[PDB]
RNA sequence: CCGCGGCGGUGCGCCGCGACCGGCUCCGGGACGGCUGGGAAGGCCCGGCGGGGAAGGUGGCUCGGCCGAGUGUUACAGCCC
RNA sequence: CAAGCGUUCAUAGCGACGUCGCUUUUUGAUCCUUCGAUGUCGGCUCUUCCUAUCAUUGUGAAGCAGAAUUCACCAAGCGUUG
RNA sequence: CGCGGAGCCUCGGUUGGCCUCGGAUAGCCGGUCCCCCGCGGGGUCCGGUGCGGAGUGCCCUUCGUCCUGGGAAACGGGGCGCGGCCGGAGAGGCGGCCGCCCCCUCGCCCGUCACGCACGCCGUUCGUGGGGAACCUGGCGCUAAACCAUUCGUAGACGACC
């Protein structure tokens, strides 16, 4: 059972392409592989994308089936995605992978030492609650 | 990648498998292809059991005991694939060979290793889901195996012990998810530093 | 040419309740319980209607020959509910010119026990499938009676001792002898 | 010809004055090709079929790109068509759903070759002309064609299956 | 006190398919499946490193038992990341599926 | 002899660097011409003139908590085209 | 393909006038190899392969009631004699 | 078995990753208040994740040495430290878990000083007590069979075999 319906109106993720790691309002459907696609806010001409190249999101908006740009401006403007997005999951974790890529051996440096500690202080209290589990068990 | 490698033959394709593998050895790697009885074919079951006793009949009429030897091993009948994916008559395909390694089931070191899965291989992706097919176990069978059972019966003893172990290695990351709940004023400046560069978000 | 959809709703009735899990139909009525899976024609099992009303089979990108299929599913779901409310019975009637096809139950169901067909010495033994209650019947002759919730089940039975029963080496115009299937219904009509 | 992504190369032709005819007519043909040089080419071997008239004895006046009125806007492109099959040549009404007569045909032919193995030097374009929403029979087209248009994506494979050659993770198809 | 020398495979020598040409190896570099990526590993110096039985100098050190051929990476080697390189003596073909070290040291960042 | 000053030849053996130049293979930028004096788009609005899908609609039916959701039809615009 | 025969009825079984193929166990063409010559006909013995199935196993046909018989399929498993 | 000293040679390498099952028009995990079974397993309910963050795009562990004199962290580690009980057999070869001796006080911030600063240069670093082939110390065990010759034939050319 599929939970996302490729309507007038599925934001959509562009997986990849000219445009990649940008969000997209599908307009239109043209046909069994490709849509009329606009992201007026993120700044992606309408133009003709392949289902291949996109990914899509639980978020939905209400133009109609082929508004033009003004009206799609709204409707993305309100409803707020740029906004919505970057308090998802997917916003987060990219802008993850961003980060690690964009991180200095300086920065790197840091981290093998921020783990380190972080890892015994984790580790010590797990060792210490095997301690109370077999105390338990007795 | 460094150091050996395990493959789990389930849910692969006998020679889009093959010929990555066969591509590997050639570069020096240590392949060891498992669970070879799982290892699935295009084409329907009859076809390709059609097409391997098609080739036991290919056979060295004068003397046979030099003629062809049709292994019947899934592990085997794979090893030919790859080998025949190799320059085999040559020294650099034979010390290829070697560093490949082949079994039915999942043995002794090699159900104590994580282990690995080429989705290029895999059926799942290559094929579409409206077509038909064989398992390499049950062609095996059906041509002169005397090991279907006996592989089952002990990957079920196997899978039984594995998922305990699944099981317990479960129950450390719950005490670890618990752990950094009742630890998390004294790691809150170093989990920190973590999801500033990515790490850990 | 792939058509964007295709669909079946299949009235359940009120007596019965159906819970897929994932694709696998299971089925609970009166008489029992049933299963089977759908884990080969790939499509969308929706339970829709809630109180519990409606099983909806999907289909979605699918070309002519899976469209097909989008009603077989669709059948197979409500054969098995009229086997999980009513139960079938199929009555078959033995036939002949000459030599008594001498029939005798031997377990419960199970064993269907068949001398002298056409004067043959082998005593024809025939299983049925589990869950198929074959039984002799009354206010009639030569004729047996196969119960079961399972039409799959109960149709092969049938056909095992209609086939069990076949002449060799003759005019089958002619020998017009055996036992065959006269009646494919209920156990219960309503 | 060939293929690449065709192009309204369209072009006007008249046949080179004589002393007894001064001002012979001129003839924008919607040829309908990969770049100029055939789409010149390409009047001309259609010329020369319907008027008495050729490379030698002729001009073009003027050849350049017809490029499209209205390409953010999807359409329901047909084509009376004609062929050379193995057999005989034969005529052919078909749709395209693009958003632009040349991408229309650039579908076509693909398909052709396809549906056919009909190559592009057998085709000929009697005439493109878009057309509206009903007066479409190829329920292929006549289905995209609703406002409630709904889609998944049922058994979305991963490509990137070489990104990982190998992993532990088995992929996921169902999104 | 780690890597510097980074991974990589000497696959072939430049060859057609009747022919083999003995100049450029073809050096299969770890972790670069891509031309575009590859571009770091262009001017890179590399080293198919040994020992073999008889003792030899070594520059900042003992006579020990180690050898090298000692060469160079010129330039990509088609869409998959691939890299050709061509050392001052050509490769020993023994070398074949095995080591060679692609370093960092003429870096260009 | 100490200069290793200035000139002419080299390198014992392994090497490394630099800057001109030839040929190449690449990679960043930035400025313009034309064109159906480009098509397309945007924004701002405005004042108009028409047509289709189809409604913040209405209506037959369904499903859910008047509202929300589904289908069906006339089509004005309080959407859009 | 099909005009007919087959009491009737094309096609159970057949099938004209035409026409499309294989096959290399028939003979021809040909002259590519061999004339510093590859033992030239049959018989015996002995292997193995093919099917272009005569038997037998399992089958579908018949203008098959039985009996007996031809048409065809998988089929070359074991048979083919004095 | 342990732990000792030289030296032919043959090479490849230059952190590890210690684990479910499988599905794919689906999965992952939590928690059960509740229910059944043998700390577990199965069930039902709810709550989370699901272009997956108890993510192989993954996790871990560190990588110039020690001084000493603060904070954060504090019983961690060791002595081929030493005995006993496990569990693991598919071609185990590995874990695991318990006493006692002695020794050490290490992850992260910081002060504070130090280590041949070899005077821009190469095979640098380890898996290395590698694999194998030759020889110098102690303790405990060891203590042949094979072939020939002969005989026999159960076998025969000789060879082979009983
Ligand atoms: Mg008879
Ligand atoms: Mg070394
Ligand atoms: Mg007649
Ligand atoms: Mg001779
Ligand atoms: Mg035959």
């Amino acid at each position: 059972v599929f939970r996302r319906f490729v309507e007038v109106g599925r934001v959509a993720y562009v997986s990849f392409g000219p445009h990649a790691g940008k969000l997209v309002a599908i307009v239109d459907v043209i046909d069994q592989n490709r849509a009329l696609v606009d992201g007026p806010c993120t700044q992606v001409r309408r133009q003709a994308m392949p289902f291949k190249c996109m990914q899509l999101t639980d978020f939905i908006l209400k133009f109609p089936h082929s508004a033009r740009q003004k009206y799609v401006r709204k409707a993305w403007e309100k409803a707020d995605i740029n906004a919505k997005w970057a308090a998802t999951r997917w916003a987060k974790k990219i802008e993850a992978r961003e980060k690690k890529a964009k991180m200095t051996d300086f920065d790197r440096y840091k981290v093998m030492k921020a783990r380190k500690m972080r890892n015994r202080l984790i580790k010590l209290e797990v060792k210490k609650l095997q301690k109370a589990a077999l105390l338990k068990a007795s | 990648e460094g150091q050996v490698l395990v493959l789990d033959g389930r849910g692969h394709l006998l020679g889009r498998l093959a010929a990555i593998v066969a591509k590997q050895v050639l570069l020096g790697r240590k392949v060891v292809v498992v669970r070879c009885e799982g290892i699935n074919i295009s084409g329907n079951f009859y076809r390709n059991k059609l097409k391997y006793l098609a080739f036991l009949r290919k056979r060295m009429n004068t003397n046979p005991s030099r003629g062809p030897y049709h292994f019947r091993a899934p592990s085997r009948i794979f090893w030919r694939t790859v080998r025949g994916m190799l320059p085999h008559k040559t020294k650099r395909g034979q010390a290829a060979l070697d560093r490949l390694k082949v079994f039915d089931g999942i043995p002794p070191p090699y159900d104590k290793k994580k282990r690995m899965v080429v989705p290029a291989a895999l059926k799942v992706v290559r094929l579409k889901p409206t077509r038909k097919f064989a398992y390499l176990g049950r062609l095996a069978h059906e041509v002169g195996w005397k090991y279907q059972a006996v592989t089952a019966t002990l990957e079920e003893k196997r899978k039984e012990k594995a998922k305990i172990h699944y099981r317990k290695k479960k129950q450390l990351m719950r005490l670890r998810k618990q752990a950094e709940k009742n630890v998390e004023k004294k790691i809150d400046r170093f989990t920190e530093v973590l999801k500033t560069h990515g790490f850990l978000v | 040419m792939k058509t964007i959809l295709s669909n079946q709703t299949v009235d359940i009735p009120e007596n019965v309740d159906i819970t897929l899990k994932g694709r696998t139909v299971i089925v609970k009525g009166p008489r029992g319980t049933l299963r089977r899976d759908f884990n080969h024609i790939n499509v969308e099992l929706s339970l829709l209607g809630k109180k519990k009303k409606r099983l909806r089979v999907d289909k979605w990108w699918g070309n002519r020959k899976e469209l097909a299929t989008v009603r077989t599913i669709c059948s197979h779901v409500q054969n098995m509910i009229k086997g999980v409310t009513l139960g079938f019975r199929y009555k078959m009637r033995s036939v002949y010119a000459h030599f008594p096809i001498n029939v005798v139950i031997q377990e419960n169901g199970s064993l269907v026990e068949i001398r002298n067909f056409l004067g043959e010495k082998y005593i024809r033994r025939v299983r049925m499938r589990p869950g198929v209650a074959c039984s002799v019947s009354q206010a009639q002759k030569d004729e047996l009676i196969l119960e079961g919730n399972d039409i799959e089940l109960v149709s092969n039975s049938a056909a095992l001792i209609q086939q069990a029963t076949t002449v060799k080496n003759k005019d089958i115009r002619k020998f017009l002898d055996g036992i065959y299937v006269s009646e494919k219904g209920t156990v219960q009509q309503a | 010809k060939a293929s690449g992504t065709l192009r309204e190369y369209k072009v006007v032709g008249r046949c080179l004055p004589t002393p007894k005819c001064r001002t012979p007519p001129l003839y924008r043909m919607r040829i309908f090709a990969p770049n100029h040089v055939v789409a010149k080419s390409r009047f001309w071997y259609f010329v020369s079929q319907l008027k008495k008239m050729k490379k030698s004895s002729g001009e073009i006046v003027y050849c350049g790109q017809v490029f499209e009125k209205s390409p953010l806007r999807v359409k329901n492109f047909g084509i009376w068509l004609r062929y050379d099959s193995r057999s005989g040549t034969h005529n052919m009404y078909r749709e395209y759903r693009d958003l632009t007569t040349a991408g229309a045909v650039t579908q076509c032919y693909r398909d052709m070759g396809a549906r056919h193995r009909a190559r592009a030097h057998s085709i000929q374009i009697m005439k493109v002309e878009e057309i509206a929403a009903s007066k479409c029979r190829r329920p292929a087209v006549k289905q995209f064609h609703d406002s409630k248009i709904k889609f998944p994506l049922p058994h979305r494979v991963l490509r990137r299956q070489h990104k990982p050659r190998f992993t532990t993770k088995r992929p996921n198809t169902f999104f | 006190s780690g890597r510097l020398w980074s991974k990589a495979i000497f696959a072939g020598y430049k060859r057609g398919l009747r022919n083999q040409r003995e100049h450029t190896a073809l050096l299969k570099i770890e972790g670069v499946y891509a031309r575009d990526e590859t571009e770091f590993y262009l001017g890179k110096r590399c080293a198919y490193v040994y020992k073999a039985k008889n003792n030899t100098v070594t520059p900042g050190g003992k006579p020990n038992k180690t050898r090298v051929i000692w060469g160079k990476v010129t330039r990509a080697h088609g869409n998959s990341g691939m890299v050709r390189a061509k050392f001052r003596s050509n490769l020993p073909a023994k070398a074949i599926g095995h080591r060679i070290r692609v370093m960092l040291y003429p870096s260009r960042i």
